[PDB]
């Protein structure tokens, strides 16, 4: 159509939106379902009862938070046909569903029937001109500017380093862990819970989120750290209580340094990392090691780059310039990228038009998407 | 207004409000990574002329020639 | 010579090792009378503990120590500790050594008090702190399966395969028998029997463990118990008044299975099993399908194995062989496993001797817990 | 059929009504049924054995009243039918029962016997072809014009907090206390008879409750009102005598603050705010706290909101804003709101006709209204 497409960063904690061509997503709300778990009595009270966005977040008590995305991977269809229709509704975008096309970014190395259904219903219940589902670490790449660099993201739910040199990217060293922030931050509500200060609600996960956002340093030395004693700080919930931290401030996210925390044997980010350098050639390993790129939310722990030049330092060969290069919105660079990738003109090229999805159908969609 | 002597128990002198007096980042700074800052207009321009040519391509799991390299062609 | 002593958040079985049957049974109550400017005469106590409480508990507060297995007042404790030892067994706690039961996920200061109190307040020689579910495993006569727990103010779920214990597939809950008896007592109180006070809570409780069953089709029961009425039994209180409860006797448990009637916003028992498998192991789900060990006093209602195995069957695959395990002596299953472990050969180098709590200190006890 | 709306706005100590859209019921009276001390023989004295209102203020030492409703519950189901039928009579009214719409008031957590029992008498006594048996607290809401707010009432038998949040009541986070008024009034006659007067009867308990309503302070310390000698603020009595209270008029509003210094077991009004906003959810009761609405008749105390302001001081976090809004109208705001209620359109769906009454029965009402 000869009007401008719609970047939709489908993530797991926050998914953000916009049209193309533009410089931050306009529309950033998170990614989960409100539905209230009272009784309205009294008239003129809240309706709708599918709350998402700013509603949901301005009432979090009314409602019971439900995610739709667990690990990347889409549990509940409804739900996120709720929020894409919430997307296009007047309170995000006002425009049409079946007037622009849609740039929907994806974690790489996700079952193939997420790729099907969504596009079934981008091109079923929507009935969208053109979709391109797309990996994350080559829009990030694409608003970095570079092109060679491994991306090295974590995001609510799925972290995963995908080695890309000068456009080629290897589909067999990508590694790929289900242990992210929504883990870490599930985790953390377990060590409250050893602290004392339980939290069971669903409206009362994200205060607990909102807590390992705000105090949760990561630790150079691991198990140094962890037979000392530190001083306690406090912390302030929105009810006014008070809460001692603890250790869990430190002991909960080295959850993506050591997976068995968790209980599951996998790797860490620095093995995910460096396994995924070492998967690939002799040859470019050296550049990969002098390109790295970071990015997802998940990597905003205070010392999270110490760590990783430490770990990495301590599995890279000697003398080998390493070199983190993160970028400063860090949140919103998949979004940047899929805006540069969709303001192109040869994005026209790699899409698959509905007419063609009308004519084959899945097969159209796994040609034309990594 | 007219609540007042129209009713027995409607007092006044009620300080109608109790109250209270109404009282009235830090880790993109580190010395590990290279913060970058992402300019879409500089990055717009060089990605400006660079096509992408999709003759004939796939990525699934399909194996019918030797390797399968997708996104071929460009300017 | 060990003392096996089960301290719940209701009653406080405790007694000595090797026997079958534990010697005090008592409701851990502790409670001051109505503290007025009038005066007594001829002696009474300052606090009634134990049956003293249970009899006189028409004037006292009923005040448990321990809720939701939390000690929530170390004094009360103390007390019930002080009576338990000097007044139930009448025997003193320095010539042996104590075995004390906590819950899973128990929050660290009540499990480092607790060690605190009984070398520094009694000056025990030895004492050791035991998961419930464990024990109730011990008393089961297996070494593979899972402990569905069920107390008053805990109900938790322990996977154990072949003696080893899964710390990450443990689940707990806080919906326990306390809030059945709450529940019970608010809808007692829709009915026309209005039960205000705390002394009213042990006579509703009482209706609890009498008059109460689980039903196997809640729907189908309460329609015909909403059509019919033979199903209406009566009771007698301590007075000469006599009671009707129609619904009450299965929806009383019903919160259990269903803890939407409660507002919890959480899951049922049997999901809680069902979920506390599934985070095992792959390979080790069919033992546990088979050796589900249900205890606990809240697993006394009649015909509560029936719902048990009716809901993990629709939950679990039909190629699974569902067992559920439901001994009569399941209201002590955790101090017979207390007596079985304290009286084996090789436990005696498990305990935490006095010189070990005067060295290291009340950390010592999260080294030497489990 | 249609006509006016009437909200007869019940409650333990003054039965109120009046047609909707007024801003004043004009027919308020203290709920009670007066009947002379001597049996009647013949005629010569209070004829008809029947007094109400101010037939029934006419004589107070000729007279022995029988509460009808206690504590919400109603007792005396005849007595009721005939406040209902002076309310319908010459005196109060003048209008026709099967014509009009009949709004209905109950306190939260009531026994369903009084529900069918008053709608039993609403529709085959007085065959009103609309009733609609709402609550107590939605209705001072509603008169307020508030859509958040933590409804504290006190009327003359229950006191009970209901945190509604923007039209949505949490049934779970309700506190209800059976101490209100009347018990004020007996506890105000205990310290009475330690001034040295004495009241005997019914009546007499009559003139205690105006010696209440007369002169009664909470001051923020009663302690200083003890060290210190009160100026003995006289009464003259109605029967023509005067009595110097003393220090009565400041110890018996302590019960609703202080209920264990008597001898009965509750939380207090300070704790029923408290705790049924604790019962809340962790993002609300900030918002809770700097919405609190008053009602009730014994709310009218001086100094009730300060010694209120201090109480939640104690319990509440600090620095958290608190606002007790405190109407003029809270001796009527169940009955404005009422009004404002059963004046609106969407109110017709709320009401169940005769023919839909005589469908179901006790079912239809509470399907309908709940
Ligand atoms: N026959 C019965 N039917 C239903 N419930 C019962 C019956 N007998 C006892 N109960 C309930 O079981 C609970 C007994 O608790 P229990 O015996 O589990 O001790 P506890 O203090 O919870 O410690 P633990 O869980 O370690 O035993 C009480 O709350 C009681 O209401
Ligand atoms: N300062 C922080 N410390 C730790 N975690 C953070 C911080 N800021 C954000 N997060 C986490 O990062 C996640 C957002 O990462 P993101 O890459 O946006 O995920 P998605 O791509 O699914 O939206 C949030 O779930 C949040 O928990
Ligand atoms: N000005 C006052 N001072 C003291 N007590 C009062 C005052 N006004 C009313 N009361 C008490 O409050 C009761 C009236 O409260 P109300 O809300 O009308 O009760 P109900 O809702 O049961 O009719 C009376 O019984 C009286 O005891």
């Amino acid at each position: 159509i000869a009007n401008q497409p719609v970047v939709i960063d489908n993530g797991s904690g926050v998914i953000k939106a916009g049209f193309a061509g533009d410089q931050i997503p306009k529309y950033c709300f998170p990614n989960y379902v409100g539905r209230p778990k009272h009784v309205r009595v009294m008239a003129g009270a809240l309706e709708g009862d599918i709350f998402i966005g700013p509603k949901a977040e301005e009432h979090r008590g009314l409602l019971s938070i439900r995610y739709p995305m667990e690990h990347g991977i889409v549990k509940d269809w409804n739900d996120m046909e709720r929020i894409w229709q919430y997307v296009y509704s007047k309170d995000q975008l006002q425009t049409f569903s079946e007037e622009h096309p849609v740039l929907l970014t994806e974690a790489p190395l996700n079952p193939r029937k997420n790729r099907e259904r969504a596009a079934e219903v981008f091109f079923e219940t929507f009935n969208v001109p053109a979709l391109f589902i797309s990996m994350q670490a080559v829009l990030s790449l694409y608003a970095t500017g570079r092109t060679t660099g491994v991306v090295l993201d974590s995001g609510d739910g799925v972290t995963h380093a995908v080695p890309i040199y000068e456009g080629f990217a290897m589909p067999h060293s990508i590694m790929r862990i289900d242990i992210a922030g929504r883990d870490v931050s599930r985790f953390l509500r377990l060590y409250l819970r050893k602290e004392g200060y339980d939290f069971h609600s669903s409206s009362e996960f994200e205060i607990v989120k909102a807590i390992k956002e705000r105090a949760c340093y990561l630790s150079i030395n691991p198990q140094k750290d962890e037979t000392l004693e530190t001083e306690k700080a406090q912390y302030y919930l929105p009810d006014g209580s008070t809460i001692e931290i603890g250790p869990s401030r430190f002991r909960a996210p080295e959850l993506l340094f050591r997976p068995d925390l968790i209980g599951e044997e996998s790797e860490g980010i620095h093995e995910v990392l460096v396994f995924a350098i070492q998967k690939s050639d002799m040859d470019l390993r050296r550049t990969l090691f002098s390109n790295i790129v970071l990015s997802g939310g998940s990597t905003l722990f205070k010392g999270f780059g110490d760590r990783l030049l430490s770990e990495v330092k301590k599995l890279a060969p000697k003398d080998v310039k390493i070199r983190i290069s993160a970028p400063q919105e860090r949140l919103y660079s998949t979004w940047i990228g899929g805006s540069i990738l969709a303001s192109l003109d040869t994005f026209k090229k790699m899409w698959v038009s509905k007419k063609e999805y009308e004519e084959d159908g899945a097969r159209s969609i796994h040609r034309k998407t990594f | 207004d007219p609540k007042y002597a129209d009713l027995p128990g409607i007092a006044r002198n009620e300080p109608d409000v109790y109250e209270t007096s109404d009282l009235p980042l830090e880790e993109l700074t580190s010395t590990s990574v290279e913060h970058i800052i992402v300019n879409p207009n500089a990055a717009y321009d060089k990605f400006k002329d660079k096509r992408v040519g999709t003759k004939g391509l796939d990525f699934s799991d399909r194996i019918g020639k030797t390797k399968r390299t997708g996104y071929e062609s460009g300017e | 010579a060990a003392l096996v002593v089960d301290n719940g958040s209701g009653m406080c079985k405790a007694g000595f090792a090797g026997d079958d049957a534990p010697r005090a049974v008592f409701p851990s109550i502790v409670g001051r009378p109505r503290h007025q400017g009038v005066m007594v005469g001829m002696g009474q106590k300052d606090s009634y503990v134990g049956d003293e409480a249970q009899s006189k508990r028409g004037i006292l507060t009923l005040k448990y120590p321990i809720e939701h297995g939390i000690v929530t007042n170390w004094d009360d404790m103390e007390k019930i500790w002080h009576h338990t030892f000097y007044n139930e067994l009448r025997v003193a706690p320095e010539e042996h050594p104590v075995l004390l039961t906590e819950a899973p996920l128990n929050p660290k200061a009540n499990r480092e008090k607790m060690t605190q109190i009984m070398f520094e307040t009694f000056n025990t020689p030895a004492m050791y702190v035991a998961i419930q579910a464990v024990l109730s495993l011990y008393a089961s006569g297996r070494t593979t399966g899972i402990v569905m727990d069920s107390g008053d103010g805990v109900t938790h779920t322990v996977p154990i395969y072949e003696g080893y214990a899964l710390p990450h597939a443990i689940l707990r809950l806080d919906l326990a028998g306390r809030d059945l008896t709450d529940y019970l007592m608010k809808i007692l109180t829709e009915r026309g029997y209005s039960f205000t006070t705390t002394a009213e809570r042990e006579i509703v409780r009482d209706i609890k463990e009498k008059l109460c069953y689980v039903a196997l089709d809640f729907e189908q029961e309460m329609a015909t118990a909403a059509s019919s009425s033979s199903l209406e039994k009566s009771y007698e209180l301590p007075d000469g008044q006599v009671i009707t409860i129609g619904n009450e006797r299965f929806r009383c448990p019903e919160a259990l299975f269903q803890p939407s009637f409660l507002g919890m916003e959480s899951c049922g028992i049997h999901e809680t099993t069902f979920n506390s498998i599934m985070k095992c192991d792959v390979d080790i789900r069919k033992d546990l399908y088979a050796n589900t060990v249900l205890s606990g006093g809240t697993t006394m209602y009649p015909g509560i194995a029936d719902r048990m195995q009716k809901e993990i069957t629709a939950l679990a695959p039909s190629t699974m062989k569902i067992k559920i395990i439901a001994p009569p002596e399941r209201k002590y299953s955790v101090w017979i496993g207390g007596s079985i472990l304290a009286s084996l050969s090789t436990f005696q180098q498990m305990w935490i001797s006095k010189q070990e709590y005067d060295e290291s200190g009340p950390s010592i006890v999260h080294r030497k817990c489990f």
